[PDB]
Formats: C-alpha cells, sequence, structure tokens
C-alpha cells in the first residue's frame, strides 16, 4: 500500500512555469505523471526510474517539461515551462510498474486523487 | 542515446563495439539497472523477469569487439533504454518497439473505412506514412484514418514509421471485399 497526495495545481498564467510535487507514503518504484482533461482521454506526461538516473518525458512535451524526484524526501516532481492554454488538466501522479521499463509501459499500479491545473490565456 | 526501432514480434540487434578488436568483460543492463547478460551468459536466472530466455548475443562476435544484445520476438513493453558497459566505456542505447494493425481482423467491405493504428510505447510520436497497393501516400502520427476502401485497395499495404530520424517499415494485407 502507498498513498499519493499532489500538490501545486491552481490557476496560471499562459506562458508560465509551474512545479507540481507528489509525496508518497518508496524508493525502489518507478514514478509517472499523467493528465487529464474534461471529455478526453487521460495522457501520458513524464515517467521516472527508481534512482532518478532514467527519464521518459511525453515526445510532444520534451524540452518544455522536466521531471525529478527525491527518494529521501518521498517525492516526485514535475516542472512545467512556458504554459499553454492546452496544459489545461487535472494532473495525476503515479507509482509502481512492478520493474517494468518507464519507456515501455505506463501500467501503473498506484495513483493520486491529482491537482487540477488551470492555465488562463 | 542511439536510437534503435523494432517490430512487434520480431528481433532486433543492438550493437555494442569496444575499441579493441578483441574480447574483453562486459554486461548489457536495462534502465532499471538490472544486468541482462554478459560473458558468462544471462544474468536472468533470480526468477520472473520480462526478458526470461529472449536474450541473447553472438558470443563468436566477442572476439572481434563486438557485444551485441538480441531480443526476440519483441513486445512494446520491451521499449526501454540498454546500456553496454565495455571496461570504461558505456554506450546506451533507446529501443523503440512499434506494432501495425488494422482495425479488421477478417475483412472489409467497399466503401468502408480502415483505420491503421501504430502500437506505440508511452510518450512516442512517431510519424507515419502508408501506400496503398494502388500506389497512392498518406501521411500523419500514430494513427491513419481512411474515410472509404475501393476493390483496388485490397492487398498489401506497406507502411514506414519514423521516429528520431529512424525509419522501419511494416507490411499488413487488407482484403476488401465486393
Amino acid at each position: 500500500e502507498v498513498q499519493l497526495v499532489e500538490s501545486g495545481g491552481g490557476l496560471v498564467q499562459a506562458g508560465g512555469s509551474l512545479r507540481l510535487s507528489c509525496a508518497a507514503s518508496i524508493s525502489s518504484v518507478a514514478m509517472g505523471w499523467f493528465r487529464q482533461a474534461p471529455e478526453k482521454e487521460r495522457e501520458f506526461v513524464a515517467a521516472i526510474t527508481w534512482s532518478g538516473d532514467y527519464t521518459n518525458v511525453a515526445d510532444s512535451m520534451k524540452g518544455r517539461f522536466t521531471i525529478s524526484r527525491d527518494n529521501a524526501r518521498k517525492t516526485v516532481s514535475l516542472q512545467l515551462t512556458n504554459l499553454k492554454p492546452e496544459d489545461t488538466a487535472v494532473y495525476y501522479c503515479a507509482a509502481d510498474l512492478r520493474g517494468g521499463s518507464i519507456y515501455g509501459t505506463a501500467d501503473y499500479v498506484y495513483w493520486g486523487q491529482g491537482t487540477q491545473v488551470t492555465v488562463s490565456s | 542515446k542511439k536510437v534503435v526501432l523494432g517490430k512487434k514480434g520480431d528481433t532486433v540487434e543492438l550493437t555494442c563495439t569496444a575499441s579493441q578488436k578483441k574480447s574483453i568483460q562486459f554486461h548489457w543492463k536495462n534502465s532499471n539497472q538490472i544486468k541482462i547478460l554478459g560473458n558468462q551468459g544471462s544474468f536472468l536466472t533470480k526468477g520472473p523477469s520480462k526478458l526470461n530466455d529472449r536474450a541473447d548475443s553472438r558470443r563468436s562476435l566477442w572476439d572481434q569487439g563486438n557485444f551485441p544484445l538480441i531480443i526476440k520476438n519483441l513486445k512494446i513493453e520491451d521499449s526501454d533504454t540498454y546500456i553496454c558497459e565495455v571496461e570504461d566505456q558505456k554506450e546506451e542505447v533507446q529501443l523503440l518497439v512499434f506494432g501495425l494493425t488494422a482495425n479488421s481482423d477478417t475483412h472489409l467491405l467497399q466503401g468502408q473505412s480502415l483505420t491503421l493504428t501504430l502500437e506505440s510505447p508511452p510518450g512516442s510520436s512517431p510519424s507515419v506514412q502508408c501506400r496503398s497497393p494502388r500506389g497512392k501516400n498518406i501521411q500523419g502520427g500514430k494513427t491513419l484514418s481512411v474515410s472509404q476502401l475501393e476493390l483496388q485497395d485490397s492487398g498489401t499495404w506497406t507502411c514506414t514509421v519514423l521516429q528520431n530520424q529512424k525509419k522501419v517499415e511494416f507490411k499488413i494485407d487488407i482484403v476488401v471485399l465486393a
């Protein structure tokens, strides 16, 4: 059992930057971020291996979004830059791929409730 | 990273070459840092693993300083960064596996729509170009929609995937009935 609690969403400005955080309550599992807008499919955003040595940011978001983690604090973080109205969504933290590749599968076991990001034009 | 594309169900060979034309100690690992194989064989002897019995090298090439990683019967989830370490050097290879399917198992009728879908690793955004049996070229992203099939569309379609400046080609047989 793992608990995931997101924080950092809110109402932000187009062109701005925002850092989201997720507090877990482990240092041995992959973690990821996803997002879902109203009446649209949930979308993979980014993943990071247990050690933090490898990351996988979605091709369409590379060079705007980055992902990091802190195993001592049991957190994973998502850095958003140059925000667009199209980035408005609930952003979800996820954890545990049962050892799978962060480049090969997105079938995470544990999921947070999500934090709302709204980008004002 | 070097990028290599693989086809679902096929075999892929990830090359690794040392500075010296001779055998020396090497191993391959995945991005999770699990060792896969090396000079003394497969490391995957500790329990069930994703790559169990599907990963090999070409032992006969090691004395030429070539230490490839071969993965057979590819799954989309084999997509990963694989790291070859030989002595003090490490080479990273990003494998991306794709599969091509149509939205019909048996057959389509003249006038029906066709959806070609490239099964893709998470976060990839390939571009796809397909050529019909008539010779018409269409292009788009992971999913291509054709509005209506003609009898002349019955036959082998050829589709090329472009990802990270690398290309791989699929062929798929579409049958259109009258």
